[PDB]
């Protein structure tokens, strides 16, 4: 990652232009250029890199930061007590993982019901009214309700209303063996969603763009969305209200509450510059104002500015919904939960599965523990000045497997076996301690079979296949006999590993 | 254990 | 085994 520069990653639905303005002010004072980017799937891309060209700062809801901290991707932020007192202590709790602060909290987010005051003067208090309301609106060429059915974030409040939950809290922590995805409450909620689609009140294909376009053109009376969505509605001709989500079975819809958070990349050489920008430029009245102006943040973590914005009824409604909802866990298993429920809702909504089938798989998938160990492997190969005439060897090479992160791989790896071509003596080379590598000379390329064994003999060994590369394929580097580096990134995946093995992997 | 379903990336 | 200068 380039030094004397800040690269920031924020999601494309947030005020990235507003953030850029805070970056320009930072550049004005320090001379340090801030580059704000909104890459697709940044929250999936971040671990793949973070890095070479990974960001200095990453923005997301707090739910994903626990997984990043487990992998060791985040720097422990070091805000002074004077600074911590300026933000709401609730927001600090959301960015804490294993007793340590791993991100700066920016703003509290919750979904609200947004409705067209011209089309729908009195919004419905219940989900159960919406079919009737839609039939009445369909007669006038309009629809009652359209929201993102592709992302479980938007459908969860309905699923959770009558008893759906992610992880049961027990013994002072989230119990990841107790998932609340296929109980009567969850089934009732998703069934109500599936029935809306079966009855033509909603369309399984509806995504963020379609719902937003539909509501903002006055085609649908209602949508479900967060504060970030208000800017585009302002630009439209729609008179909108932000209100409490409809009740289901007489119980409030329970949106998962998000704390938009800024993490500092552990690989960043600009940790001090990141601290300065986040503490003294973004998390200020003027800084949050520039971002909020672009796309509203919700209830900001900075007390001073939250008090200035608190009187906005749209924020009051946001916090009303937040209070009836649940703070998202930040634990690593939240990733698995979100993917499982995304599958369940899309399959149930499309009609590939029944509600019972879809939620039974999600129950299993949400509880499936996956531990990922990124690795690098391959070879370096150096050309001799000239061919050694005795055995015709032209190259010295090292084949190797290394952890991608700076860790002791021998904590979970028992041994690595490198199977060389028959032309070598003792072709089965076994390495029981690091470094996991074999150095040799030769004349020829050939496939090396690499077999990685784990301390738990029941944990199935990983087999890798590597073509030992001696000769450069690039023509200019071929003419120049330049040193060959053929190495590959890969991730070893451990599924529901034994208790012993989980400790060794973490 | 297993390798990720996503193809290996050259570095 | 498939060994050659380039494979
Ligand atoms: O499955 C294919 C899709 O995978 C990707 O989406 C994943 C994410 O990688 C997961 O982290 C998770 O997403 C959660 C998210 O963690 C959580 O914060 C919340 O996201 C809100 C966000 O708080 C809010 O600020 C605003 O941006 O809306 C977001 C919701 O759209 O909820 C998410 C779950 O809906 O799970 C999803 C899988 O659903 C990838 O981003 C997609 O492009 C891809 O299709």
């Amino acid at each position: 990652i380039e030094e004397g520069k800040l690269v920031i990653w924020i999601n494309g639905d947030k005020g990235y232009n507003g953030l850029a303005e805070v970056g320009k002010k930072f550049e004005k004072d320090t001379g340090i250029k801030v580059t704000v980017e909104h890459p697709d799937k940044l929250e999936e891309k971040f671990p793949q890199v973070a890095t070479g060209d990974g960001p200095d700062i990453i923005f997301w809801a707090h739910d994903r930061f626990g997984g990043y901290a487990q992998s060791g991707l985040l720097a422990e932020i070091t805000p002074a007590a004077a600074f911590q007192d300026k933000l709401y202590p609730f927001t600090w709790d959301a960015v804490r993982y294993n007793g340590k602060l791993i991100a700066y909290p920016i703003a509290v987010e919750a979904l609200s019901l947004i409705y067209n005051k011209d089309l729908l003067p009195n919004p419905p208090k219940t989900w159960e009214e919406i079919p009737a309301l839609d039939k009445e609106l369909k007669a006038k060429g309009k629809s009652a309700l359209m929201f993102n059915l592709q992302e479980p974030y938007f459908t969860w409040p309905l699923i959770a209303a009558d008893g759906g939950y992610a992880f049961k809290y027990a013994a002072g922590k989230y119990d990841i063996k107790d998932v609340g995805v296929d109980n009567a409450g969850a089934k009732a909620g998703l069934t109500f969603l599936v029935d809306l689609i079966k009855n033509k009140h909603m369309n399984a294909d509806t995504d963020y763009s379609i719902a937003e376009a539909a509501f903002n053109k006055g085609e649908t009376a209602m949508t479900i969305n967060g504060p970030w969505a208000w800017s585009n509605i302002d630009t439209s001709a729609v008179n909108y209200g932000v209100t409490v989500l409809p009740t289901f079975k007489g119980q409030p819809s329970k949106p998962f509450v998000g704390v938009l958070s800024a993490g500092i990349n552990a690989a960043s050489p600009n940790k001090e510059l990141a601290k300065e920008f986040l503490e003294n430029y973004l998390l200020t009245d003027e800084g949050l104002e520039a971002v909020n102006k672009d796309k509203p943040l919700g209830a900001v973590a900075l007390k001073s500015y939250e008090e200035e914005l608190a009187k906005d009824p749209r924020i009051a409604a946001t916090m009303e919904n937040a209070q009836k909802g649940e703070i998202m866990p930040n634990i690593p298993q939240m990733s698995a939960f979100w993917y499982a429920v995304r599958t369940a809702v899309i399959n149930a909504a499309s009609g590939r599965q029944t509600v019972d089938e879809a939620l039974k798989d999600a129950q299993t998938n949400a509880a499936a523990v996956t531990i990922v160990k990124p690795i690098v492997y391959g070879n370096v190969a150096r050309y001799f000045g000239k061919k050694r005439e005795e055995d015709g060897h032209t190259h010295q090479w090292t084949v190797y497997v290394k952890p991608y992160r700076n860790e002791d791989m021998s904590a979970y790896v028992k041994k690595i076996q490198f199977k060389l071509h028959e032309s070598y003596g003792n072709p089965l080379r076994v390495v029981t301690k690091p470094p996991y590598e074999i150095t040799e000379t030769g004349w020829g390329e050939f496939e090396i079979i690499i077999k990685i064994f784990f301390i738990d003999p029941n944990e199935r060994p990983v087999t890798l296949y590597h073509l030992l590369k001696l000769f450069q394929s690039d023509t200019n580097a071929m003419l120049g006999k330049k040193t060959v580096v053929s190495e590959f990134y890969d991730e070893m995946i451990f599924q529901d590993p034994t208790a012993m093995m989980q400790q060794l992997l973490t | 254990a297993r390798t990720k379903q996503t193809a290996r990336k050259s570095t």
